[PDB]
């Protein structure tokens, strides 16, 4: 991960090809958790306290 | 059915508890809230016995376990009953009485006694903690 | 270690409810549940047969823990009848006495926790740990007889909570059994009953209880 | 007994020459049970990790719940300044004694 | 003097005990506002001895300037009053790192203690939330082997915090559950912290209308209000 | 003589006065998060005007607790002060 953008990419030398690691690969992100995420949890858990149940 | 409350005070209206109205009244007026309905002091009061029957139940079968005689006797039972069905008239005594004469002086000298340190754990199990020690040195 | 008791412990839910293969987390947890509940079993009577004054675990010692439910000890007397009188009764206090897959469903329930033989149990459970003297005359029959109750009511309700789980999730937003539906069975299980605790109620104090056995 | 005479000095070491008999028999028969529970404690702390900083753990997992909390003066004071932010609301001036709305009183009540 | 009768029969290693103690026997505190600070104060964990010093260098454990960042970064946590939802891991994890520093533990937090104390929050809260809903109803279909909706008020979570009143950490939020949580009716709960104020019932002032333009008090605070 | 012995012991009893090993101090977490936040805020604001040192350490800027790292049974510790 380098989102550095001035010249030397955030290292001590601007060579910028001996710098920078062989092998790479694509970093870990996450979509919008906002469809799995509740912005009230204690209503969940009084739901799962009282509930209907006839 | 399930007995609804109001037919439960329906019965209390023919059949009073064992605790009577006067002390169920001492109670109300030492924390506060007069009533005026007697079903409900029936209630109360049938309430009340039947956890004290019940706290007193528990009592007693942690007494009949913590003591040697009992689980004896529940273990022996018809097996003494043999040898009281064979203790005839008397010819047919001699072959009998090996054991009789111990547990004779075990039994019979035995009384069911309600202990501190059997209704301290017979509440314990109820949530409470009656510690009394045995010497106080 | 663990893992011991795995394929009884999925013969055993197989008769409460259906199976669905389930994985290792659940019969762990199932397992560790009934291993420390034989283990709390085991102390309770340990403790209340020695103030007898007898280190031998009775048979009747361990249905003490569980006199108070009358349909499941009268479960264990007819459980104890195929095999080919309580000290704390009412008649027991006086000094004398007078004189295609159905085959299927059924070998599961044949199935038990330690039929064979007591050799894993022991070193398992612990046996000789806590016991200070030589209690297996029927002691591991019962002990095997609570697991299968233990196994098959908890498996009943955490069944029961998943279902109402999937219920409550179909009306949020509108298979198999997991650990945290074992852990809130036991929270349904463990819960302290009313009678139990109707004497601290009013006053303040951190309520010290037992771990109540199925 | 010792420590019912102990208890005698006791009471008396701190002005308190008026007491019935069973007050020492209930102060012994708290502290066995309040040792008891706390050294039974200790001795689950001790297998865990006897000492005296372990029977300080053990006093500290039943000082949170029971007895009488320590300094509680600045968390009464702010919490009295978070009372006393409102400022007083308006009292009746007919000289008497106003009672809440009717709801809010013990009278409209059945049996 | 006149306590012949009764400091005499205790036994003689039991006097020649009580003829030797003192005031001094302890290194104890004793002053409750000493002892409120104490309980008040941020403290950061440093090493002096030598033997723990080569133990928490070995363990790559760092200097104080991390436990002092950590301290900061665990108060700084927006805390579970401020967002009215029960906290996550990350929040979890920032707080007791934070405690952990406060006491003493420069190690590191397990990943599994989170999620036992999320499910001792669990229980802890459905044990109270449950022994409040079975006080205003009785459920008939439970509690037995063969009416409409209610929403549990600030006033019930008060009543049955005393008919059950053992379901509690009995620490301050007891104490404000018992003190503050009761309102009455001219309480002006649904505001914006400040709306209560007597100057908000006198008419905003307008602005500008001097060369040099320093203002009241009385304005400060309506310019206040607005925030 | 038990009158010299009678009012000794009465002099042991009269100079014992025990204290608590463990004191749970009545606080809160959200009292306490908030004083530490104010007075982060109103440090960090300021400045010193040392005589010789300031109190605090990396981002305090404040009063703060000198724990060790041992000793955590202790009641007492040291705290920063602005020395000249």
């Amino acid at each position: 991960r380098s989102n550095r953008p001035t010249i030397t990419g955030g290292s001590a030398m601007n060579a910028s090809a001996l710098n920078t690691p062989a092998t790479t690969k694509l970093p870990p992100y996450e979509m919008d958790t906002q469809r799995v995420m509740s912005k009230r949890k204690l209503r969940e858990l009084v739901k799962t306290v009282g509930i209907d149940e006839g | 059915k399930d007995k609804t409350l109001e037919e439960i005070l329906e019965m209390m209206d023919s059949t009073p508890p064992i605790i009577p109205d006067a002390v169920i009244d001492y109670y109300l007026t030492k924390n506060g809230f007069n009533v005026a309905d007697v079903r409900v002091k029936r209630l109360l009061a049938l309430a009340t016995q039947k956890f004290v029957s019940d706290i007193a139940k528990d009592a007693y079968e942690y007494s009949r376990i913590r003591s040697s005689v009992a689980v004896s006797n529940a273990n022996n039972s018809q097996a003494r009953a043999r040898q009281l069905l064979q203790g005839q008239q008397q010819p047919g005594v001699q072959q009998i009485s090996q054991q009789q004469h111990q547990q004779n002086e075990k039994t019979t000298a035995s009384k069911v006694v309600l202990t501190v340190n059997d209704l301290s754990s017979a509440v314990a199990e109820y949530g409470l903690n009656i510690g009394r020690p045995d010497f106080y040195r | 270690d663990k893992h011991k008791y795995r394929v009884e412990i999925q013969q055993m839910m197989f008769v409460s409810g259906e199976i669905n293969d389930p994985p290792v987390e659940t019969t762990s947890l199932i397992e560790d549940i009934v291993r420390g509940q034989v283990i709390e079993i085991l102390l309770q009577s340990n403790k209340t047969a020695h103030l007898r004054g007898s280190r031998s675990i009775l048979p009747e010692d361990v249905i003490f823990l569980i006199r108070h439910d009358k349909a499941k000890v009268n479960r264990l007397r007819t459980y104890l009848s195929w095999k080919d009188k309580l000290p704390w009764e009412l008649q027991f206090m006086f000094n004398e006495h007078p004189l295609e897959e159905y085959v299927h469903w059924s070998d599961c329930r044949q199935a038990s926790f330690t039929f064979r033989k007591n050799k894993r149990f022991k070193d398992w459970s612990g046996i000789s740990q806590l016991t200070e003297g030589k209690p297996h005359d029927d002691v591991i029959d019962i002990l095997g007889f609570l697991t299968f109750e233990i196994v098959c009511s908890l498996t009943e309700t955490a069944l029961k909570i998943k279902q109402r789980e999937q219920v409550l999730q179909t009306q949020k937003d509108k298979n198999p059994l997991k650990p945290r539906h074992i852990e809130e069975a036991w929270r349904v299980l463990q819960t302290i009953d009313m009678r139990h605790r109707a004497l601290t109620n009013f006053k303040g104090g951190r309520l010290s209880s037992k771990p109540i056995i199925m | 007994p010792r420590d019912v005479r102990l208890l005698h000095l006791l009471l008396a070491s701190q002005s308190i020459h008026q007491y019935e008999d069973q007050v020492p028999l209930q102060l012994m028969d708290f502290a066995h049970r309040y040792t008891q529970g706390v050294l039974k404690d200790a001795l689950v702390y001790n297998d865990y990790a006897l000492g005296v900083e372990d029977i300080r753990l053990a006093i500290a997992a039943r000082t949170q719940y029971q007895f009488k909390p320590t300094a509680p003066k600045e968390l009464m004071l702010q919490l009295a300044a978070e009372r006393n932010k409102k400022a007083l609301p308006q009292v009746m001036g007919t000289w008497g004694v106003r009672l809440p709305p009717e709801k809010y009183c013990l009278t409209a009540k059945e049996w | 003097y006149k306590k012949i009768v009764m400091s005499l029969p205790l036994n003689d290693r039991n006097r020649l005990k009580m003829i030797t103690k003192e005031a001094g026997k302890r290194g104890f505190i004793f002053c409750s506002v000493f002892q409120a600070r104490l309980n008040n104060i941020p403290k950061i964990p440093i090493v002096t001895n030598p033997e723990s010093l080569k133990r928490v260098k070995s363990n790559n454990l760092k200097t104080p300037l991390e436990w002092s960042q950590d301290i900061m970064n665990g108060f700084n946590v927006p805390l579970a009053s401020e967002s009215h939802s029960l906290p996550d891991t990350d929040s979890f994890y920032l707080r007791m790192v934070g405690i952990a520093r406060e006491h003493g533990l420069v190690g590191t937090v397990d990943a599994r203690c989170v999620e036992l104390i999320s499910l001792a929050l669990d229980q802890y809260l459905k044990n109270i939330i449950e022994f409040t809903i079975d006080t205003v109803r009785y459920r008939r279909k439970k509690y037995s082997d063969y009416s409409g909706l209610y929403k549990s008020v600030s006033e019930m979570a008060a009543d049955k915090r005393d008919a059950k009143i053992k379901q509690l950490d009995d620490d301050k939020n007891e104490d404000e559950c018992a003190d503050e949580a009761k309102s009455i009716n001219n309480g002006n709960n649904s505001s914006k912290d400040d709306i209560g104020d007597i100057s908000m019932s006198s008419a905003v002032n307008e602005e500008l209308h001097e060369n040099r333009t320093i203002s009241l008090t009385n304005e400060d605070i309506y310019d206040s209000l607005s925030i | 003589t038990p009158e010299e012995e009678t009012t000794q012991v009465l002099n042991g009893v009269s100079r014992s006065f025990p204290l608590p090993l463990e004191s749970t101090v009545l606080s809160s977490v959200r009292y306490r998060t908030k004083y530490f936040r104010m007075r982060e805020m109103f440090a960090s604001s300021f400045s010193v005007k040392p005589g010789y040192t300031s109190p605090g350490y990396g981002a305090i800027h404040s009063r703060v607790g000198c724990l060790d790292l041992d000793r955590t049974t202790d009641y007492k510790f040291r705290v920063r002060t602005p020395q000249p």
